């Protein structure tokens, strides 16, 4: 994880945005950059101090200052909603690369809304069946990226987590959906679990108990 | 005029061997430096391997996470690259690319040789790692609840554990039952089993009148699960 970015961003049409990459490497390199969409092979954008291959628009620019490189789209399209991810070197002396973990940019075309959050605790016949899964339900956010944290009590646990990845329901808002695995013993030897989803910066936690 | 194909993709158990081609087309393969990328399952793209051109010998590069057990060649012949994918892990599940790279210098600025980067790409093949075979789903309900509920709106559903391979379809009262209806896509977990869940947001008044049945489908294992859902 030697190069890092937020996971999530979001742009209004006709505005600047721009992603940045952090790491120690990008001191002495330049980073290049990709766009991926669902379904797409990654596209490069820019790489080097100011290379932008042919066929790329030359709204996206890269630049470099410090530890970090940044894609700057000025004047954000709605077709520029993508996954970005910077690439370079882990470090100097190294003949490896490295991606960053990506930044979900969504090209607003509403008013962001916040999520939904249903936490449904183990039912009594998967407990009858020596398993407990919590399962955390989030519906109706915009931008489509949350962050979801799950806690035994009021301390973090992060094994046995899997989410999956927003997608648009029958109804054109985001779900998502997060699940945590315990035992029955686990799940019964605790006061509460919850589950904490935040997006935007705000969160919205919900409890259950055995 | 540039193509990247890769093919390969497929099921593999943990501890097995799997090998991807990429066929390159409309540039200078002999010469060309190519790389494999991958991306798991909702995650970013990680860096796999990188293979030289005979300038630098066919030298190879890994990643840490893959060293000693994926091996990068390739036959110019075919144009075409290959991953040698041994000791499989479930956390080699992924899209695998294959990308032309190249080295970027700039003399006149005075930038000696340094990061690589990917000009093209192919659009990846799938590679799944599981020892499981077919298995069908536990359904279990998400019974509706004063917590599930906001007023005169109430969620429930079904959770539908542990099942190989996809897919599962879920219907509610035979499809009768639509409107407010999300199945989500499946999480592949750890044991290399799939779950996914399917909720359904109604009318807390109905709570006591109306059915609600989530059909569970898993054509794979010849199973269906009807599993009526009612308040706790």
């Amino acid at each position: 994880s030697e190069l890092t970015q937020d996971p999530a961003v979001s742009v209004a049409l006709k505005q600047t945005v721009t992603i940045t990459c952090r790491g120690d490497s990008l001191r002495s390199f330049y980073a290049s950059w990709y766009q991926k969409k669902p379904g797409q092979a990654p596209v490069l954008l820019f790489y080097g101090k100011n290379n932008r291959p042919s066929g790329i628009p030359d709204r996206f620019s890269g630049s470099a200052s410090g530890n970090r490189a940044s894609l700057t789209i000025t004047g954000a399209q709605a077709e520029d909603e993508a996954d970005y991810y910077c690439s370079s070197r882990d470090k100097s002396g190294s003949r490896l690369s490295v991606f960053g973990g990506g930044t979900k940019l969504t090209v607003l075309s509403q008013p962001k809304a916040a999520p939904s959050v249903t936490l449904f605790p183990p039912s009594s016949e998967e407990l009858q069946a020596n398993k407990a899964t919590l399962v955390c339900l989030i519906s109706d956010f915009y931008p489509g990226a949350v962050t979801v944290a799950w806690k035994a009590d009021s301390s973090p646990v992060k094994a046995g987590v899997e989410t999956t990845t927003p997608s648009k329901q029958s109804n054109n808002k985001y779900a998502a959906s997060s699940y945590l695995s315990l035992t029955p013993e686990q799940w019964k030897s605790h006061r509460s679990y919850s589950c904490q989803v935040t997006h935007e910066g705000s969160t919205v936690e919900k409890t259950v108990a055995p | 005029e540039v193509r990247l194909v890769e093919s390969g993709g497929g099921l593999v158990k943990p501890g097995g061997s799997l090998r991807l081609s990429c066929s390159a087309s409309g540039f200078d393969f002999d010469n060309a430096w190519m790389t494999w990328v991958r991306q798991p399952p909702g995650k970013g793209l990680e860096w796999v391997g990188r293979i030289t051109g005979p300038g630098e010998g066919w030298s190879v590069d890994y990643a840490e996470s893959v060293k000693g057990r994926f091996t990068i060649s390739r036959d110019n012949t075919k144009n075409t690259l290959y991953l040698e994918m041994n000791n499989v892990r479930t956390e080699d599940t992924g899209y695998y690319f294959c990308a032309r790279t190249g080295k970027y210098y700039d003399f006149w600025s005075g930038y000696p040789p340094g990061e690589e980067y990917f000009q093209d790409w192919g659009q990846g093949t799938l590679v799944i790692v599981s020892s499981a075979s077919t298995k069908g789903p536990s359904v279990f309900p998400l019974a509706p609840s004063s917590k599930s509920t906001s007023g005169g709106t109430a969620a429930l559903g079904c959770l539908v554990k542990d099942y190989f391979p996809e897919p599962v379809t879920v219907s509610w009262n035979s499809g009768a039952l639509t409107s407010g209806v999300h199945t989500f896509p499946a999480v592949l977990q750890s044991s290399g089993l799939y779950s996914l869940s399917s909720v359904v947001t109604v009318p807390s008044s109905s709570l006591g009148t109306q059915t609600y049945i989530c059909n569970v489908n898993h054509k794979p294992s010849n199973t269906k699960v009807d599993k009526k859902v009612e308040p706790k």
